[PDB]
Order: structure tokens, then C-alpha cells, then sequence
């Protein structure tokens, strides 16, 4: 956690919650892009994962 | 002319609260009308 701000705020992703989602999209686009979902599942619907 | 007898403060519904920010556009004349009425006020603690 920080502290609680008193101006206006906006979302950030310096969170160590964009941090988790960020690494596992980051984790989930090698599976995607891996070499055994290459074999089956169709080039162009895997652009679309 | 009866100060001492009566002090005629700055009243409770004057102040902004204090966890409003000063962006806020209705919390700067809220404060801004204060300040103009701080000297008219016989209260000794108005300029704080």
C-alpha cells in the first residue's frame, strides 16, 4: 500500500497490481504465441487471443 | 462598540472542510468570502 491522496487522481500502473496483470498478459502472449498452440489452433485466430 | 461583551466570529457554515481540496471551485470563494469578512469580524482569532 501508499498513503491516501487528497488531489485528483487518475489510474496508474505503477501498481503492484499492474504489475500482476501486465506479467501474466506478458506470460499469456508466449503461451498464445508457444510452440504447442502453434501446432492447432488456426494463425489468424491466434492473433485474435 | 461591545466587544468583550459579544464577539461576532466567523460562523460554523463558513469554513470549508477540511478535506475538500482547493480545486474544488465552490471551496475557494467559500474560502475567498472568509477572507474578505476576516477583518470586518471583532473575533481576535480571525486572522488565523
Amino acid at each position: 500500500n501508499q498513503p491516501l491522496p487528497r488531489l485528483t487522481v487518475a489510474p496508474t500502473y505503477d501498481s503492484a497490481m499492474s504489475n500482476w496483470i501486465s506479467t501474466t498478459i506478458a506470460f499469456f502472449i508466449r503461451v498464445v504465441n508457444s510452440v504447442n498452440m502453434t501446432a492447432t489452433v488456426n494463425d489468424l485466430t491466434r492473433r485474435t487471443m | 462598540a461591545y466587544n468583550g461583551l459579544v464577539t461576532t466570529v466567523l460562523s460554523e457554515d463558513a469554513f470549508p472542510d477540511s478535506s475538500q481540496s482547493i480545486t474544488h471551485l465552490p471551496s475557494m470563494w467559500k474560502c475567498l468570502f472568509l477572507t474578505l469578512a476576516g477583518p470586518m469580524t471583532s473575533d481576535p482569532h480571525s486572522p488565523v
